[PDB]
């Protein structure tokens, strides 16, 4: 496999990270803040031979599309980012239902 | 009235079901069209006039076709669900207005 | 010969000069510079097929 | 030996020529090996464009 094949393959074989290679044929994986706390460790003959260096958080602000890997990163972020605001959506939704049960059983 | 939601429920169920039978095989139709050009140019290929340097122009096409396959199975999924790379497995989906009614979908 | 050789140059000047100049939009392609760019196909980040020109 | 290449052909005597003969048939190689990768990628993308229709 080439690098952009074993990017798409770490993307099918699991949902918690999200891999991608940059202009600099450089693999880089993002595990969003909603899936996954502390820190990643990399282990294994693959990752011995592709040093994952550290981690820095990147949120929607610091988002920069002006680069390929930047841009790679950047669908990772937002889909982190709509995840979270889907979420909190579902949490408003579900206070509205119940906070209309509430009001017919206080009419009753 | 709990049947009556239930098999409303129900009926979204088997149409959720359909969804995702229905976007693996358009998948799978690719496949196919591309198994069948790799056919195409393996016959083309055995021909006892082609030389060595014919063979492996032929042989280039096998590969991006190849690759194009595993592509197809890696990258397919329904809302990120992916479902041709195997890790899909057994699903069961729940068609009926009482709990224990349901189909084993298998996606290889 | 050397009225050959007049037009064997005036043919290889001509192939540097595609190479040097066909560019799609700007982006020169066969001088070498376009080296390996990865065509992103896909409806999640990751999905990429590398095209590389020569 | 010495790296030739279609650039030092020279034509101007028959040596040359027998050997320029030889430069540009792998030359003609080089190229269509080159297109036959450009029109398996492009044949590839067209069967990714129709399973991302579908």
């Amino acid at each position: 496999d080439d690098i952009e094949e074993v990017a798409t393959y770490i993307n099918g074989q699991t949902d918690m990270v999200k891999a991608s290679v940059n202009e600099k044929g450089q693999l880089q994986i993002f595990a969003g803040n909603n899936k996954v706390t502390g820190d990643v460790a990399f282990s294994g003959g693959l990752a011995g031979a592709l040093n994952m260096q550290a981690g820095t958080a990147e949120t929607v602000d610091t988002i920069d599309v002006t680069s390929v890997g930047g841009a790679q990163q950047s669908v990772a972020v937002i889909d982190s980012a709509l995840k979270y605001v889907d979420s909190h959506r579902a949490e408003l939704g579900a206070f509205q239902n119940r906070f209309n049960h509430a009001i017919s059983n206080l009419d009753n | 009235n709990v049947q009556s939601r239930g098999l409303d429920v129900a009926v979204r169920n088997a149409n959720d079901g359909i969804s995702i039978a229905q976007t693996a095989e358009g998948a799978m139709n690719e496949t196919t069209n591309i198994l069948q050009r790799m056919r195409d140019l393996s016959l083309q290929s055995a021909n006892g006039s082609n030389s060595k340097s014919e063979r492996v122009a032929i042989q280039e096409e096998i590969t991006a076709l190849n690759d194009e396959l595993n592509r197809i199975a890696e990258t397919t999924s329904f809302g990120g669900n992916k479902l041709l790379n195997g890790t899909f497995s057994t699903k069961s989906f729940q068609i009926g207005a009482d709990n224990g009614e349901a189909v084993m979908l298998t996606l290889k």
